[PDB]
RNA sequence: AGCCAGGAUGUUGGCUUAGAAGCAGCCAUCAUUUAAAGAAAGCGUAAUAGCUCACUGGUCGAGUCGGCCUGCGCGGAAGAU
RNA sequence: GCGGGGUGGAGCAGCCUGGUAGCUCGUCGGGCUCAUAACCCGAAGGUCGUCGGUUCAAAUCCGGCCCCCGCAACCA
């Protein structure tokens, strides 16, 4: 009974948090404004505007109608639970439990969408850990982070495989790439991207001075390889002509040199090494395919380089979470969430920070 | 009279019952309930014999997906 | 006018008519259906 | 063939959809009013609507339909004194 | 067109002549050290590119297919 009341209060807080994160008053006002616009005849004068307003009204209606139905369901469940508890009706109690479970599943579906709106949140992920300023201490700290993340993945039931792991010579690991597989693994892990600051008594310094070390965790989603596309012949212009320095009656007369131009891109390849126009055309086709592939690889490498440039320097100012063991405090700078059970967090109790970050969005 | 489909849903106690009807039955209704539903709409319904109205409502429910 | 080798009735309003030794499809409903064999 | 009537009801069958009313589909696809009227064959509407049409009645009064085998033809069919 | 190759994680042997996989580094465990390297003592790891054939039996012999190399590609 009391756990059921606690569940009801948690669902009430969850619904209020959903309403406030979504600004239910703002969404309701926007929906009413869209309704007024749509009732006005001039709304359909622009078909794109009318369809946009219809889609917006459908989304706002989903959210608003779901919340309006959910509030009433919770109130009704509360009343039915009061009646069942008062009358000592076990069947009604079980029915209320089933209804509360169904409503909790509904709210959980809504809050799951809210937590993972992102397109790739459902994909598996890769986690890269790199040591930073601490040197050997940073490498040790990176190994500790790797252990923590593996333990958290095991808690969540994901499957992990070390793609690679460079080990520091004195201690720890310089770097590690880990593959995490599971349901919304990238969604759950993406908020952990950043630099992690560690403060303790350096277990390497001879004097045991209180030092600071940094380690970076970078999470990126697993990506399917690009489907190869055949070069559409309609996209190519082929020119045959005489080769330069043509020596002899035959060579002067024959059109052996081939040039292929990709109309969409403008990239041109040319071959005239062989006496046969067919061989030259085949080689030029190979070169054109290679050049298109090289262009796409160059674009992908440019995006990767942009990600590398964007990555926060693993240094003294950049930190998403601070783990001070001497003070026995762990604080997330972004969300403000603070804990004192450093041992539990290092053993893998990251759900507090991860859930807080997802809720904050 | 109010539309028949909403009354059918109300009698059932189901919300969505049309997806893949013959492949797997989502809901099911009883004939007596259908007949009781029919008799209330007799003012607007086009017929004298209530039996015809009842079987018409049965067919409507079958189209909706719920097997009688 | 679609000029092609295979001229056919595309809807129920199309009619096959031979004018001056040429098969033509004239449609009272859809101007796109107008065809000439050639 | 035209031509004249008609060409209904539950019911917009429900879902998924943004909307889905025969006519995006999915998806069932029935019974009722009977002369007959499709949970629609096409056109059409953002959706309806609307336009047909299938079906059926009534006037006119001899053919009409669309396959099979076969003879001969027609298009497809643009080149450099 | 004519020649070569593809074998523990890396580089090389073993093929010829069918029966049997080696070396060096690397990896792992224990030592030494305050600790790391070096060093010392032990271990593990390749069913031989991929299919097929031949054979009692194939890394080995034969034939495809894939990858990599060389050459050759002329008068014209
Ligand atoms: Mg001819
Ligand atoms: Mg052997
Ligand atoms: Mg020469
Ligand atoms: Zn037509």
């Amino acid at each position: 009974i009391n756990p059921v009341n606690n569940r009801i209060q948690d669902l009430t807080e969850r619904s209020d948090v959903l309403r406030g994160y979504l600004d239910y008053d703002a969404k309701k006002e926007r929906l009413e404004e869209v309704n007024a616009e749509l009732e006005q005849p001039d709304v359909w004068n622009e078909p794109e505007r009318a369809q946009a307003l219809g889609k917006e009204r459908s989304s706002l209606e989903a959210v608003v109608d779901t919340l309006d139905q959910m509030k009433q369901g919770l109130e009704d469940v509360s009343g039915l639970l009061e009646l069942a508890v008062e009358a000592d009706d076990e069947e009604t109690f079980n029915e209320a439990v089933a209804e509360l479970d169904a409503l909790e599943e509904k709210l959980a579906q809504l809050e799951f969408r809210r937590m993972f709106s992102g397109e790739y949140d459902s994909a598996d992920c890769y986690l890269d850990i790199q040591a930073g300023s601490g040197g050997t201490e940073a490498q040790d700290w990176a190994s500790m982070l790797e252990r923590m993340y593996l333990r958290w993945a095991e808690s969540r039931g994901f499957k992990t495989e070390i793609i690679k792991e460079s080990e520091g010579e004195v201690a720890g690991i310089k770097s590690v790439t880990i593959k995490i597989s599971g349901d919304y693994a990238y969604g759950w892990l993406r908020t952990e991207t950043g630099v992690h600051r560690l403060v303790r008594k350096s277990p390497f310094d001879s004097g045991g001075r209180r030092h600071t070390s940094f380690s970076s965790a970078f999470v990126y989603p697993e990506v399917d390889d690009d489907i190869d596309i055949e070069i559409n012949p309609a996209d190519l212009r082929i020119d045959v002509y005489r080769t330069s320095g043509a020596g002899g009656q035959h060579v002067n007369r024959t059109e052996s040199a081939v040039r292929i131009t990709h109309i969409p891109t403008g990239i041109v390849t040319q071959c005239q090494n062989d006496r046969s126009q067919h061989k030259n055309k085949d080689q030029a086709m190979k070169q054109m395919k290679a050049k298109l592939y090289e262009l796409e690889m160059q674009k992908k490498n440019a995006e990767k380089q942009a990600m590398e440039d964007n990555k926060s320097d693993i240094g003294w100012g950049s930190q998403i979470r601070s783990y001070v063991l001497d003070d026995s405090r762990i604080k997330d700078l972004r969300t403000g969430v603070e804990t004192r059970n450093t041992q539990a967090v290092l053993d893998g109790s990251l759900d507090q920070f991860i859930e807080a970050s997802l809720k904050a969005g | 009279t109010p539309p028949a489909a909403v009354l059918l849903k109300k009698a059932a106690g189901i919300k969505s019952g049309s997806g893949k009807p013959n492949k797997d039955k989502v809901g099911k209704i009883s004939r007596a309930q259908l007949q009781e539903i029919a008799q209330t709409k007799a003012a607007d319904m086009t017929g004298a014999d209530i039996e015809a109205m009842t079987r018409s409502i049965e067919g409507t429910a079958r189209s909706m997906g719920l097997v009688v | 006018m679609k000029v092609r080798a295979s001229v056919k009735k595309l809807c129920r309003n199309c009619k096959i008519v031979k004018r001056d030794g040429v098969i033509r499809v004239i449609c009272s409903a859809e101007p796109k259906h107008k065809q000439r064999q050639g």
